[PDB]
């Protein structure tokens, strides 16, 4: 069988910079490798087929390059919406094998995370549970820290973060920090408070509210 | 134009066996072979294997050679994958791709068909409205939310206001615990519209066939 | 008196490479390169060369041996070595018969293609004739092209639809009428056999100056042309690449060993007649050894001569050389290699020398094949034949076109397929065991080794021996099971065989072979005595 090894799993770029994708396959392929774009959450998508050539309704922007055992996928001018997951793939030799994938991941300037916090909604607090959640909106690099406050003091329990994927418009990741209790415990507190660290700026962004009835 | 309209998420208990369609349309459907590409979670694409819809030419890879069936129909224009001995490593994304004969590009792909091989109860979501507090000084816009509790499998579908306007809204990923998910949903959408006009989320949970919509309120 | 002793080969290097040109034909060119690029690539000659040194030498220079040592025909040689067994002299005179019937179509075809290649512009280059479908996408037209499962390439539109013209039947159950263009082809390898067998042996042996040097002649031209092209490499990888893990698979052994019996072809009476016209004191054991040497390296150049254009094909295609060499058969000379010649300077050249290549590898073979038959039947019926050498080879000849008149139809090829896979080789494979066992076993090695020890002035080593009385009939034995247990589902372009067609192969295959148990009936059944006296007598040979 034929093994395609993309060294590198991820590959940094900005908007309107040159990139360029390798692929390394197990032996000589001639002019025999497609390059597909797989965006989050879509089937993959043929781009390039034989090396070079293009496949109809791909924009000018994509190229493909490469003669022997090496190829190269290449993007003039990045866009927003370019941002996905690239894979090679030989097809000559039975079985048709493919790349470990080389997500794309776009730079910007940074930006503020916008926090907001949440209190247990009275559909939840009906059913006998209580979750204060806290979400950082709009933010960049993925790099940041949340602290959690129930009245001051730094809760770690039952916090989970989640990072969503970057943007493809704006190119700002957003993660959600949630800290979920029980609703006697949320009855026996009040003024709920999360902040976060980022490195924008020095002093972590404090958001707080009250249980009695907001 | 040309169409892969595959099928639902399948949640099948570990042993049993499961079948995946894949109407095909847009083209002549017997020009073309038939793929079928593999995508665990985190991992790469994985050829399963090829047929040729006129007679049913089915060319297996040796890593798949007894773990896949493929079979075609001409009468409906529609491909079938089979697999049985379902194990976790199954529980992965399968696309059904179409290709000429050479060059052997997949030039269309399937949406996709989430599997997931496991023997816990299918759990129905719960939905609960992250309202904003009546306390919070409103600006130029406001962040809403809806959060989605204890559900298995990942089949969700988490929407707003059928989905109008949603040019503001952050999806956060799920996250598996204790054999349950759980996940949440923001949108920010300006202060002029809210809250005189209406705001609804709906969460839709295919595997259960539940559908449970919760309107926001402050 | 009268004819008394037989006649005597006109020179040593006639003899020698008229055996050699029986020897070598089509498929040393292109069945043995197929078989060992996919049986392992190159480590397909380790088992291989064990299968000739163990099974096809002994076989052959036995059958050499006794050729020159009784000077008897297939028939009149069994009446004095064990007269029960004298119907596998006539069990043979069938077989042949019905590979007359195919052998020289293929040659036909390759002899419609050689004067087909004659123009400036040959008909398997474009698409715009009177044979081709809608389908047929052809190159010095528009690239970027994505071929689809409907779509068909000028050669294959060619071969299908005009030389054999196919698609035209359904099938063996469907195949007629007869195809004139290929009858007359036919007919004029059956006259160029005519005035090459007709004499003798004096013509097969003048004939055989041209019919066996010149293959290495045209594979030579094909060979540094197929080697001067731009990755050919790829077809010597795929050709020669040692994958040592297929040679544990008890099948690769079994293909070796069948293809070195089927290439080197003893027992079939043919070596019988070619070493019958010779001196007896005359040495023939380094005759049959470098007979079969040449048969053996010819085919391992032939395989570079195949794969690497093969190997130029698949680089202007998309390599995985296999892909492009999947179908073995009339496919792969007819269609791939003719498609592949096409796009190379001077196409008239290396096509018409191919195809010409081709009848002129089948001609020797056919020449020998047609010479063990007419010795058989001379000797065999003397005085009441012999009165004339052209009527009995004109009577053969005539025979063999109305052999191959179900073969010159439409679905000639489906036919071509069944004669060749169900009819000959279990027979053939049988009928030597059947012989080896006789000259081994029953009129003893013992008084064999005293034959060459009295033919060549010494004994043959014990290595002889012990292959002749074991190592020998056991090779063949090998190939019988292991054919028996798994006889093989056919199938030609894009049309399986019907179940049934194994009982018809079977019918082809038993039809031959009833004649040597019926043979021993009428000898045993014939002559009054006790069972144990009468086949004690029937198994010694005359003792004057
Ligand atoms: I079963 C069988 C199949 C093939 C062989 C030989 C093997 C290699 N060398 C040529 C070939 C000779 O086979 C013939 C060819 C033409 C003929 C013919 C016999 O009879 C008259 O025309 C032997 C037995």
């Amino acid at each position: 069988d034929i093994v395609m090894t993309q060294s590198h799993k991820f590959m940094s770029t900005s908007v309107g910079d040159r990139v360029s994708i390798t692929c390394k396959a197990s032996q000589d392929v001639s002019t025999a490798v497609a390059w597909y774009q797989q965006k989050p959450g879509q089937s993959p998508k043929l781009l390039i087929y034989s090396a070079s050539y293009r496949y109809t309704g791909v924009p000018d922007r994509f190229t493909g390059s490469g003669s022997g055992t090496d190829f190269t996928f290449t993007i003039s001018s990045v866009q927003a919406e370019d941002l996905a997951v690239y894979y090679c793939q030989q097809h000559y030799s039975i079985p048709r094998t493919f790349g470990g994938g080389t997500k794309l991941e776009i730079k910007r300037a940074d930006a503020a995370p916008t926090v907001s916090i949440f209190p247990p909604s009275s559909e939840q607090l009906t059913s006998g549970g209580a979750s204060v959640v806290c979400f950082l909106n709009n933010f960049y690099p993925k790099d940041i820290n949340v602290k959690w406050k129930i009245d001051g003091s730094e809760r770690q329990n039952g916090v989970l973060n989640s990072w969503t994927d970057q943007d493809s418009k704006d190119s700002t990741y957003s993660m959600s920090s949630t800290l979920t209790l029980t609703k006697d415990e949320y009855e026996r507190h009040n003024s709920y408070t999360c902040e976060a660290t980022h490195k924008t700026s020095t002093s972590p962004i404090v958001k707080s509210f009250n249980r009695n009835e907001c | 134009e040309v169409q892969l309209q595959q099928s639902g998420p399948e949640l099948v208990k570990p042993g049993a066996s499961v079948k995946i369609s894949c109407k095909a349309s847009g083209y002549t459907f017997t020009d073309y072979y038939m793929n079928w590409v593999k995508q665990s979670h985190g991992k790469s694409l994985e050829w399963i294997g090829n047929i040729n819809p006129n007679n049913g030419g089915t060319s297996y890879n040796q890593k798949f050679k007894g773990k896949a069936t493929l079979t075609v129909d001409k009468s409906s224009t529609t491909a079938y994958m089979e697999l049985r001995s379902l194990t976790s490593e199954d529980s992965a994304v399968y696309y059904c791709t179409r290709s000429p004969v050479r060059p052997y590009y997949f030039d269309y792909w399937g949406q996709g068909t989430t599997l997931t091989v496991s023997s816990a109860k299918t759990t129905p979501p719960s939905v609960y409205p992250l309202a904003p507090g009546c306390g919070d000084t409103t600006g130029s816009s406001v962040t809403l939310g809806c959060l989605v509790k204890g559900y298995f499998p990942e089949s969700v579908t988490v929407t707003w206001n059928s989905g109008s306007l949603s040019s503001s809204v952050h999806t956060f990923p799920a996250l598996l615990q204790s054999g349950l998910y759980t996940m949440s949903s923001s949108v920010t959408v300006p202060s002029s519209t809210w809250p005189s006009q209406t705001v609804t989320c709906s969460v839709a949970h295919p595997a259960s066939s539940t559908t449970v919509d919760k309107k926001l309120e402050p | 008196g009268s004819q008394g002793e037989r006649e005597t080969w006109g020179k040593k290097v006639d003899f020698l490479l008229s055996v050699i040109g029986y020897a070598v034909d089509l498929g040393n060119v292109w069945r043995f390169p197929y078989i060992c690029a996919q049986n392992g690539g190159g480590a397909f000659l380790l088992p291989y060369t064990i299968m000739a040194i163990f099974g096809g030498i002994p076989l052959f220079y036995m059958e050499l041996a006794l050729g020159q040592y009784h000077r008897n025909g297939c028939i009149s040689i069994w009446r004095k070595i064990c007269p029960i067994f004298k119907g596998i002299g006539y069990a043979i005179c069938i077989i042949a018969f019905y590979i007359a019937s195919y052998y020289n179509t293929i040659m036909a075809w390759a002899l419609y293609y050689l004067i087909s290649s004659f123009t400036d512009q040959l008909p398997w280059t474009s698409c715009k004739n009177s044979w081709n479908t809608g389908n047929c996408t052809n190159y010095f037209s528009e690239d970027n092209i994505t071929w689809t499962l409907h779509s068909t390439s000028p050669a294959e539109e060619f071969y299908t639809r005009h030389v054999l013209q196919i698609h035209r039947s359904k099938g063996l159950q469907d195949l007629g009428g007869i195809s004139w263009q290929l009858a007359l082809c036919i007919m004029l390898i059956f006259t160029v056999i005519y005035f090459s067998i007709w004499k003798g042996v004096k013509t097969s042996g003048k004939v055989v100056w041209v019919t066996a040097t010149f293959p290495y002649i045209a594979l030579s031209v094909l060979l540094v042309r197929g080697a001067t092209l731009p990755g050919a490499w790829r077809g010597v990888l795929f050709y020669l690449k040692p994958n040592w893990q297929k040679l544990l698979e008890t099948g690769v052994w079994i293909d070796a060993a069948a293809q070195i019996f089927f290439s080197l072809g003893p027992g079939f009476g043919v070596l019988l007649a070619f070493a019958s016209y010779n001196k007896f004191n005359n040495n023939c054991y380094q005759d049959a050894l470098v007979t079969s040497v040449v048969n053996c390296m010819t085919s391992f150049v032939s395989g570079f001569v195949i794969f690497t254009v093969l190997g130029y094909m698949a680089e202007m295609r998309n390599e995985d050389v296999s892909e492009v060499a999947k179908d073995a058969g009339p496919s792969l000379l007819f269609i791939t290699y003719a498609e592949a010649i096409a796009n190379m300077p001077a196409s008239t050249f290396f096509a018409i020398i191919f195809f010409l290549m081709l009848i002129t590898l089948g001609l020797d073979s056919t020449f020998a094949g047609l010479e063990g038959v007419i010795t058989a039947v001379l000797d065999e019926f003397p005085h009441v034949w012999a009165k004339r050498r052209e009527r009995f080879v004109l009577a053969v000849v005539i025979t063999c076109f109305f052999g191959s008149l179900v073969t010159l139809t439409f679905g000639g090829a489906y036919v071509v397929k069944l004669l060749e896979e169900y009819a000959t080789g279990p027979a053939v494979l049988t009928v030597a065991l059947i012989e080896a066992v006789a000259v081994s076993w029953f009129y003893g090695i013992t008084q064999f080794c005293r034959d060459v020890k009295e033919m060549l002035g010494f004994s043959p080593g014990w290595f002889w021996r012990i292959c002749w009385v074991a190592i020998s009939p056991l090779f063949l034995l090998f190939i019988i099971a292991s054919f028996l247990m798994s006889p093989p589902q056919l199938r030609l372009f894009q049309y399986n065989y019907p179940y049934w067609s194994i009982i018809l192969g079977y019918a082809i295959g038993t039809s031959s072979f009833i004649c040597i148990p019926t043979y021993i009936a009428y000898r045993l059944i014939i002559t009054p005595g006790t069972f144990k006296e009468r086949i004690i007598k029937s198994i010694t040979p005359e003792t004057p």
